[PDB]
RNA sequence: UAACCGGAGAGGGAACCCACU
């Protein structure tokens, strides 16, 4: 879809301050595989903030 | 669900159970069901089969459910009993010199399911209310049973 | 720690503890085994008490707060090997990111997780069905990548690229996975006392002595009397004397200088009950429990039979090609065998509908046509 | 290739007659813990086949004192057939009788 | 690999006491008096320094570069 | 040139022989490795010791499940000859 | 029915532990205070680690775990912070966390001890215990190895993870002499005297007292360096009081709504 | 006479005295993996709608 | 071309260089090559040992000292305990230990 | 049989829950204090074992003198073996029985044996008093070497400890010869288990 | 993988009520208070305070399952005293006890320091 | 414009290896070489 | 008096050894 496969930060609720990559996203919720724990949680899509990981300059 | 340990030696090795989901990743089962399956908890694994129709769920519920399997046709005796730790605990509990105060009785009664909600008259009213172990255990025995056995 | 150079080893299935410990009571012949330089286990405060009923029938209770502090925490390494090849005139196997614009056979995996080279990168959080090695075979090209085994869930540790005898690009990737000791994990002692972790309590919930010493593991007393592992009790008694003396005790089998009474005489000189018992306070109510509990350091091990490597479930998974029944094995997402002895168990039950369902409807249903007069399998 | 094959598969023979050879003579070293590696490196093996209802070859003979560990044996179907050297047991390497 | 930060059973910090323990044993201390001096009274905490094997010293022998 | 022969680690013909403790770590190896195993296609293989009957020795058994009262077995074997061990049998009939 | 009148008497007060005696209170209250000492006392500890670069022999998760267990001096900041999960900000902010930084590289020939002296903090009052005695070893580095990471310490309590446990060991004890026979000794003379035994060396245990409740609960709360050992007790009493207050408010809301 | 069957799970058993003798405590992933085909009816159309 | 002006002993090629120099000395039947290889190997070994001791000069030297002291203290403790055993030979009466007395 | 299967279902659960919640007050354990035998019973154990050894020695003297009368059915050698086994069985059983009566009411082995939950009085006997005779294939330890059971014994030695009679308890530890004999005895259980598993399923 | 997050022992979900009162029908003047996300820390003190009330016939609590964070307190008072106010008073005076303990500890500390 | 940099083994010198290249170190000769750490965000909620 | 997109499961095997109840 749009944000599937991107790195997100859970910015609200019990899982605040957690980084993970979205496995599957719908119009309402998303499944984030948490980087630290060995688990995939289902968080609401408004609790998320995209962090991304890119490198500038490329020369 | 119908629950098995792969050395399915006799009929009580595939008794049917009601499911309850619990947090951690293991098949938790009541202690007394150990003897039927011959399944200690040193790492044993058991298979869970989920029936896939009403005609099969009803059949399991009415034929293989665990309480319907308490007594075995093999020897007409029960195969599930108060075993292992709780048997030593109940022996120590039913000694003649076990006495409990109100604060411990009211905590133990909280773990009876078929409790009628009435605290029995303590076996000793003075110089202080004290309940004998047998007095509390008589609340656990159901209905009006009459049997005579001899201690070891 | 199975070897000191375990960080160079690209082994399949390696286990190493976070904080392995030297046994507090050792034999004199485990010096030559080099066991105090590569030990496997942790000295734990074992309390042989029937507590709250989960330390039951060979199981053991564990201190959740102790686990939080790294108790028996271990990391699990798994290695995947793959090699490119010249399949033939028309077809060649090469490491490149599978790409739907040019590769067929692509699947539901997130291929963005591995680099252009075609290999997952060290330090990448991988999970079940994530692509580890992006192999493609040209026929335009069929995605023949290698995927992390379903439900493994580790972090790529290191990725090595090299050549084999044939001079083909060849990579062994290994994935680390931290394994906190959960319930269902199998713990053993040095005396034959295997047991699964039945339940884990916090420190506030565990029983405690006159000082804040709680057990790390609580083991069922009914394990001892029938198995007669008195050596377990003697070790649990001498580990206390070794931890108080502040130097390691001796357990050479046929010593003739270490009998129980001398250990007890030593133990009573440090202000303890000479037989090792202690007065524990119930963790829930704070009231003393009327029996004095046997407690002391005992060298407990963590066996490799972790539960998350054995939990298995199925619901209409893949199927064999010859006889269209579920596959076999947890790795293949197979189904459990409803063996013949189970068939007899159901026959004795008279549960013919469940038996029919298990052996026909949940395994391999099919239909054929047949003649009413002469023809067979029309 | 003959060496490299018999040492890789464990079949002690040729590849054309592998089903007629011995098996398990060469096993993958068990690098799980140092005490497993060491015990795998000092392991004996009685070739008596499995499916054997006899007990005499599986019994701990009096004459295994000091040579073979009287406690380390697999508890499966290979009980008593797979053994382990005692700590101070040395196997003679051979010399000329001349 | 390395000395645990906290005693598993107690919670007392023993991560700053491995090197001090090694120093006290560099002196002629008996193995118990070093623990006694380090303020370790409970035997659960004493076992942390008694039984600890420092492997990180062996792992550091495999220098990546130089 | 005849062919390649696999070498057991830490033997007299391995590069890891008589080597000090600094060098075993410099080669990213452990000084505690016992050796005694082969590397075959990158897999550590151990040759499990196989026991047998001692050759060139007389054994008088008594097989009761045959026609013989006794059997003087002798597995004869000269020395690692191209001929495998051959066995005599001086048995005695039951009657 | 109404409140019993508890007392307190501190017998020993150092900067590392407190020994006090509580009289005229029920056993349940004196044990719940002990339970709150361990679990429900908020404290600042590292609970988030972003590793910029790690080349040490310790694994990336090993470093995170070890950083989690380093005690931080929370004495007045801990009562100002907001629980991380209850804060309004995106990511972290000074209201709900303490920033930490550890950028270390070994270039000298000798091995580098990465102690807690290397943990930089954005605030002067919350740091690893180094004020006024070695320091907690995090890593050992050889020549050319490095550890570079950012970290945030959140307000938590020992009920979630043991890192937020402010006590080393709470030595709870009552009725030193076996006056209530709450414990039965098979042989009472084999048992050493308690530290508080008001008993001569002649008799083994106090004569049975039939009508008697437990009072005079002896505590020995030992801090881990994060909170001063009297602040642990003050904050535990405050926290239990607040738990009860909140439950009472919810119960009143339940009552008026039925 | 003996097959491999769908809708089957296997795991390590551990004690739990709090469960009734006729209860088995399955974990959450096994319960979240296997299913039970349930007919819709005006009785349970809303429960299954939410599901 | 890179190896031409770049010294061989820098940095991880030391042990491999030692093995290669030993092989080169062994493969030559001439005495001059053997002597040159021996001198080069001795110099390289001295330099490598100095470098390794400098790296282990701190934090590993200490534990080696205390380990030699530990085992030495243990061999002293054993012999003093043995003299104590010899001295405490007045009466040994404790019951729970036995030994075979057949025939 | 009287109430239904549901009332009995709740009976089982109630017993478990109520008793286990009382077990948090009572507590239960096992330790070294449950194996020690007060040093009065140890004298009886030692005296009984020594008298049994002396009786076995006298039986051996009678056999060597050809004074041992063959009992009905049995032969001379078989009756000698029966005599020695009878004497040593009496020794083990009597020492165990003396151990039973010496246990205090608070002994945790006794609490687990009289409850029937786990263990038997023979386990108490072996842990506290004496382990007993180790048999392989129903006979005393055989002459694996030439006319002796181990190199540490002398040819034609049929005494108690020469043929496998373990005279120590698991608390006092086993002499190395009887440790090896105990291993020999215990291997039979593993072999029989491994063959029984495959023989009964068919 | 099936390990519950540690915050589930004290953080309420959305929809869960902190405390839930249910009248008991098997005997008069009896209620069941069901506290969510609590443990022996808060149930034990409440129970022990309730037993000091002379107008309370029964008081008891349980943790139905150690893997679930919920306690069931059962109260039974005399007909002239509803268990609602019994529970409320047993929490009010318990809070008073703990506040008195706080105050007395705070003063004893300053009396111990330089005193 | 990233050339997929590797780290050698015996050398530990970063090498630029593009596709269709032999895996050897730019110096001294080495057929073993590993990969660099990722640039993705590595965040551990320490517990 | 106007407004750009539509494709879906890649689908694999024998042997031997080791291990678990
Ligand atoms: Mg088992
Ligand atoms: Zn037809
Ligand atoms: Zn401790
Ligand atoms: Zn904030
Ligand atoms: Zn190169």
């Amino acid at each position: 879809n749009e944000l599937i496969g991107q790195t997100v930060r859970i910015s609200q609720g019990p899982y605040k301050g957690y980084i993970g990559v979205v496995k599957d996203a719908t119009e309402s919720t998303a499944r984030v595989e948490l980087h630290s724990t060995c688990q995939t949680i289902s968080v609401d899509r408004q609790r998320l903030t995209t962090v991304g990981s890119r490198r500038p300059g490329g020369m | 669900v119908i629950f098995n340990r792969q050395p399915t030696l006799h009929k009580m090795s595939m008794m049917g159970h009601r499911v309850r989901i619990l947090p951690w990743s293991t098949f938790r089962l009541n202690l007394s069901v150990t003897t039927p399956y011959n399944a200690d908890f040193d790492g044993d694994e058991m298979n869970l089969h989920l029936p896939q129709s009403l005609e099969t769920r009803a059949e399991i519920q009415e034929l293989a459910m665990v309480p319907r399997m308490i007594v075995t046709p093999q020897s007409n005796r029960p195969v599930m009993g108060i075993v292992q730790d709780t048997l030593t605990a109940v022996r120590k509990f039913t000694k003649r010199d076990v006495f409990l105060e109100r604060g411990e009785v009211m905590n133990l009664l909280m773990f009876l399911s078929t409790w009628d909600g009435k605290v029995p008259q303590p076996a000793i009213l003075k110089p202080r209310p004290l309940w004998t172990g047998k007095q509390i255990f008589s609340l656990i025995i159901p209905g009006h049973i009459n049997c005579i056995r001899t201690h070891s | 720690v199975y070897i000191t150079n375990f960080h160079v080893r690209m082994d399949t299935l390696a286990h190493v503890l976070y904080y392995p410990q030297k046994p507090l009571v050792t034999t004199r012949s485990m010096e030559y085994l080099r066991f105090r330089e590569l030990p496997a286990g942790i000295n734990s405060i074992v309390a042989i008490a029937s507590y709250t009923g989960y330390n039951q029938e060979d199981s053991v209770i564990m201190n959740r707060s102790a686990v939080d502090r790294g108790f028996f925490r271990s990391v699990f390494y798994r290695s995947y090997k793959e090699q490119e090849s010249k399949k033939g005139f028309d077809q060649e196997e090469v490491f490149e990111k599978p790409t739907r614009e040019t590769c067929q056979g692509m699947r539901h995996a997130i291929y963005d997780k591995l680099d252009d080279d075609g290999l997952i990168a060290p330090g990448v959080r991988v999970s079940g069905d994530d692509v580890i090695i992006g192999k493609t075979v040209t026929l335009t090209k069929r995605d023949c990548s290698t995927f992390l085994r379903t439900s493994e869930t580790g972090i790529v540790d290191q990725v090595m690229v090299t050549l084999n005898q044939e001079g083909y690009k060849f990579c062994k990737i290994r994935v680390r996975s931290v394994r906190i000791p959960q319930i269902g994990d199998k713990f053993a002692s040095r005396h034959g006392q295997k047991g699964t972790c039945g339940i884990q309590y916090r420190q506030e919930d565990m029983p405690f002595t006159c000082e804040g010493i709680t057990p790390d593991i609580i083991i069922n007393p009914h394990a001892i009397p029938s198995r007669m592992t008195i050596g377990h009790l003697i070790e649990c008694l001498q580990g206390k004397v070794s931890a108080n003396k502040g130097e390691i005790g001796d357990a050479t089998p046929f010593n003739d200088a270490v009998n129980v009474q001398k250990i007890s005489n030593l133990l009573s000189d440090y202000g303890y009950h000479l037989r090792g018992n202690e007065v524990l306070y119930n963790g829930f109510t704070g009231r003393k429990i009327t029996s004095q509990i046997f407690i002391g350091p005992t060298y407990y091990q963590r066996l490799k039979h972790m539960v998350d490597d054995k939990i298995h479930s199925r619901a209409r998974g893949p199927i064999q090609i010859l006889n269209r029944q579920p596959m076999e094995g947890r790795s293949r997402d197979g189904g459990l065998r409803f063996g013949e002895m189970e068939r007899d168990c159901q026959i004795a039950h008279g549960a013919a509908q469940f038996l029919r369902e298990r052996l026909f409807e949940a395994s391999d249903p099919y239909q054929v046509h047949v003649c009413n007069l002469c023809g067979i399998m029309a | 290739d003959g060496l490299k094959y018999s040492l890789a598969t464990g079949n002690w023979g040729d590849q054309k007659k592998a089903h007629q050879a011995r098996a398990g003579v060469s096993q993958v070293l068990n690098r799980l813990t140092f005490a497993s590696t060491l015990s795998h490196l000092r392991r004996l093996n009685s070739p008596i086949g499995r499916d054997g209802k006899l007990a005499k070859p599986r019994q701990l003979h009096n004459t295994l004192w000091g040579m073979v560990c009287p406690a380390e044996t697999p508890e499966g179907h290979a009980v008593g057939l797979v053994k382990n050297l005692a700590l101070m047991a040395y196997i003679s390497v051979g010399s000329q009788p001349s | 690999m390395i000395i645990p930060v906290r005693c598993f059973t107690c919670g007392k910090i023993v991560g700053n006491k491995w090197e001090a323990y090694l120093g006290l044993l560099q002196a002629e201390y008996t193995e118990g008096d070093a623990l006694d001096a380090l303020g370790l009274k409970r035997y659960c905490c004493r076992r942390m320094l008694l039984a600890h094997v420092d492997l990180i010293e062996k792992l550091l022998n495999y220098a990546p570069l130089e | 040139f005849i062919g390649k022969i696999p070498i057991m680690l830490r033997s007299t013909y391995c590069l890891l022989n008589g080597l000090t403790d600094r060098d075993l770590c410099e080669l990213n190896e452990c000084p505690l490795d016992p050796g005694g195993y082969f590397i075959i296609n990158g897999s550590e293989k151990v040759l499990i010791a196989q026991e047998k009957m001692a050759t060139n020795t007389v054994y008088v058994f008594a097989k009761k499940d045959s026609k013989y009262a006794y059997t003087g077995e002798c597995r004869s074997c000269l020395e690692n000859s191209s001929r495998p061990t051959s066995t005599i049998w001086v048995s005695m009939l039951a009657r | 029915p109404y409140a019993n009148q508890p007392t307190v008497r501190i017998t020993e007060l150092t900067d590392e532990n407190v020994k006090f005696i509580i009289e005229n209170t029920d056993l349940a209250v004196a044990n719940s205070i002990r339970r709150v000492f361990i679990a429900e006392v908020p404290i600042i500890a590292i609970d988030w680690v972003q590793i910029d670069a790690n080349s040490s022999v310790l694994h990336d998760e090993f470093i995170a775990h070890r950083l989690g267990l380093i005690p931080l001096t929370s004495d007045d900041i801990v009562d100002k912070l907001q629980y991380s999960r209850d804060c309004t900000c995106e990511e972290f902010c000074p209201e709900c966390s303490v920033e930490f930084t550890l950028d270390v590289r070994c270039n000298e020939d000798q091995t580098r001890h990465v102690t807690s002296r290397d943990l930089i903090s954005n605030s002067p009052r919350v740091i690893p215990v180094t004020s006024r005695q070695d320091d907690i070893l995090i890593v050992k580095l050889r020549k050319g190895q490095e550890l570079r990471l950012r970290a945030y310490a959140k307000k938590g309590f020992g009920k979630e993870h043991a890192k937020w446990n402010p006590t080393a060991g709470v030595a709870f004890e009552y009725d030193p002499d076996n006056a209530l026979r709450h414990t039965v000794y098979p042989k009472p003379e084999e048992w050493p005297k308690s530290e508080y035994s008001e008993l001569d060396e002649d008799e083994s245990q106090a004569p049975y007292d039939p009508n008697g409740k437990p009072e005079r609960f002896y505590y020995n709360v030992e801090s881990c360096g994060s909170l001063r050992p009297e602040t642990i007790v003050l904050s535990a009493l405050s926290g239990l009081k607040k738990k009860l207050s909140d439950l009472q408010t919810q119960l009143s809301h339940e009552i008026q709504s039925d | 006479m003996g097959k491999r069957v769908d809708f089957s799970a296997r795991t390590v058993i551990t004690p739990d005295p709090n469960l009734s003798i006729d209860q088995v405590g399955v974990p959450r992933s096994i319960a979240a993996n296997m299913t039970f085909a349930e007919i819709v009816t005006p009785f349970n159309i809303d429960r299954l709608q939410e599901l | 071309e890179k190896e031409r002006f770049r010294k061989a002993p820098p940095n991880y090629a030391m042990k491999k260089t030692q093995l290669l120099k030993e092989k080169a000395m062994a493969e030559d039947l001439g005495d001059q090559d053997k002597a040159k290889q021996i001198q080069d190997q001795l110099n390289e070994l001295e330099e490598r040992a100095e470098a390794l001791d400098r790296q282990r000069t701190k934090n590993i030297s200490a534990i080696s000292y205390i380990n030699q002291r530990n085992r030495e203290w243990n061999i002293v403790e054993s012999e003093k305990a043995l003299v104590a055993e010899s001295h405490n030979m007045k009466n040994q009466q404790m019951d729970p230990f036995t030994r075979r007395q057949c025939k | 049989l009287e109430m239904g299967h549901d009332i009995t279902r709740l009976f089982y659960s109630n017993i478990q829950t109520v008793i286990n919640n009382w077990l948090l007050i009572e507590g239960h354990t096992i330790g070294i204090g449950d194996s020690i035998a007060d040093s009065k019973t140890y004298q009886d154990i030692q005296n009984t074992i020594k008298k049994a050894k002396q009786d076995v020695i006298e039986v051996i003297e009678k056999a060597h003198n050809n004074e041992l009368e063959p009992t009905p059915g049995n032969t001379l050698r078989q009756t000698f073996e029966n005599q020695v086994n009878r004497i040593l069985n009496d020794a083990r059983d009597k020492t165990g029985s003396s151990a039973q009566k010496s246990l205090s009411e608070y002994n945790n082995f006794k609490s687990m044996v009289v409850s029937g939950a786990k263990g038997s009085k023979i386990n108490i006997s072996q842990v506290i008093a004496v382990v007993g005779q180790q048999n392989v294939e129903g006979k005393r330890i055989p002459f694996g070497f030439k006319h002796r059971t181990l190199p540490h014994f002398i040819k034609d030695d049929y005494g108690p400890e020469s043929r496998g009679f373990v005279e120590n308890s698991y608390l006092a530890g086993l002499t190395p010869t009887e440790f090896f004999f105990h291993a020999m005895g215990g291997r039979e259980g593993l072999i029989d288990t491994a063959v029984k598993t495959a023989e009964t399923g068919y | 993988m099936n390990a519950p997050p540690a915050f589930e022992s004290f953080l309420l979900f959305e929809g869960e009520k902190k405390i839930t009162i249910n009248k008991d029908t098997k005997v008069p003047n009896a209620c069941l208070f069901t506290i969510n996300k609590e443990d022996h820390t808060l149930g034990n003190i409440i129970k022990s305070q309730l037993l000091k009330d002379p107008q309370v016939l029964f008081a008891g609590y349980k943790v139905p399952h150690p893997l679930e964070h919920k306690i069931i307190i059962r109260v039974q008072t005399t007909p002239d005293y509803s268990p609602q106010e019994a529970f409320t008073n047993a929490i009010t005076d318990l809070i008073s006890e703990l506040s008195l303990l706080e105050e007395r500890f705070r003063v004893a500390i300053k009396d111990k320091q330089e005193g | 414009q990233q050339p997929m940099i590797y780290i050698c083994g015996e050398c530990h010198t970063e090498n630029e290896i593009k596709s269709r290249d032999p895996i050897r170190c730019r110096e001294c000769g080495y057929r073993i070489m590993y990969k660099k750490r990722t640039k993705r965000l590595v965040v551990f909620d320490a517990r």
